[PDB]
């Protein structure tokens, strides 16, 4: 499924070459060389591939027709935990959050990637990580944080009893078996998820995606 | 004419700058990269949550005066302690 050109492609990506070189540009993002190799085996994703990936996989949903997905930023969620609703009010000029049927929340945690699904379409939060850390108090901020948009962006408060929230159990989930994949497992989660898809992959599969990953972010284009 | 931005980094700083609304800016950025020690490539400048260019004028952001530009540190990740 990978031609020898999409190889040779992607390993001219992850060979030798300056840091600087931008390689891939959008979404306001500049992708460089430095930042394409956190996406090398054993190596730890940075934010710049991440939200880059995030940013594809919401024009993806828009052109297969999946649904209306929107990606907070990976710096929302620390700023949101350290300076309330007023720190990141103004994050959603011009866009109505509820007219929105999918929001994923990439978080970061200080050495580990994390990721949060909340569905409008069922009111309903879920917390998922690869190494089965736990996430109930993140999701509560998340969800107070909603009330808050409601109330301050359309004069309405949300009815938090119709609102639930289900930490992911580790059984149901796949689980990273090293020590280097939780942003891929992040990355591959929101992309299932945004699917409406069973999240059915495992730690074997996380090498090609690595490789696939790299000419997704080239191309601008997923596979 | 004249506004003025303030830079707030994660360490509760915040700097002063006064910009004409149609300066591209790349030379604020840069001089607070030298002020704070910084390294361009190791931080992050948003505005509202969203991606800042060094060709980006005040005036194509809409910034008013007395506007907040924050800066972040990069992220990185693999497996928890």
């Amino acid at each position: 499924e990978l031609t020898e050109d999409m190889e040779k492609e992607i390993s001219n990506a992850l060979g030798h070459g300056p840091q600087d070189e931008i390689l891939s540009s959008a979404f306001k993002l500049r992708i460089t060389r430095g930042d394409i190799q956190t996406l090398k085996n054993y190596h730890w994703l940075n934010d710049e591939v991440i939200n880059f990936y995030m940013n594809l996989l919401v024009e993806r949903n828009k052109k297969q027709g999946y649904p209306a997905l929107h990606v907070f930023s990976t710096f929302f969620y620390p700023k949101l935990k350290s300076g309330g609703y007023q720190a990141v009010k103004r994050w959603t000029k011009g866009v109505n959050l509820f007219e929105q049927e999918i929001i994923l929340v990439p978080i970061h945690r200080k050495v580990h990637w994390s990721l949060v699904v909340i569905d409008l379409r069922k009111k309903c939060l879920k917390y998922l990580d690869s190494m089965g850390q736990k996430g109930h108090r993140i999701c509560e901020i998340l969800l107070q944080y909603l009330q808050d948009e409601s109330k301050t962006k359309r004069n309405s408060d949300l009815n938090l009893l119709e609102w639930t929230h289900h930490s992911m159990k580790p059984h149901e989930i796949p689980q990273q078996l090293n020590g280097s994949d939780s942003g891929m497992f992040t990355c591959k989660y929101a992309d299932y998820i945004s699917r409406d898809k069973p999240i059915t992959f495992t730690q074997h599969q996380m090498p090609l995606f690595r490789k696939k990953m790299v000419w997704e972010i080239l191309h601008q284009q997923l596979l | 004419d004249h506004i003025n931005l303030k830079v707030a980094g994660q360490d509760g700083s915040v700097v002063q700058f006064k910009i004409k609304r149609h300066t591209p800016l790349s030379k604020l950025m840069k001089a607070y990269c030298e002020r704070q020690g910084l390294s361009m490539r190791q931080i992050r400048f948003r505005f509202d949550g969203q991606p800042i260019n060094e060709t980006d004028t005040p005036a194509q952001l809409e910034m008013e005066d007395e506007d907040t530009i924050d800066v972040f540190q990069q992220q990185t990740g693999g497996v928890p302690e």
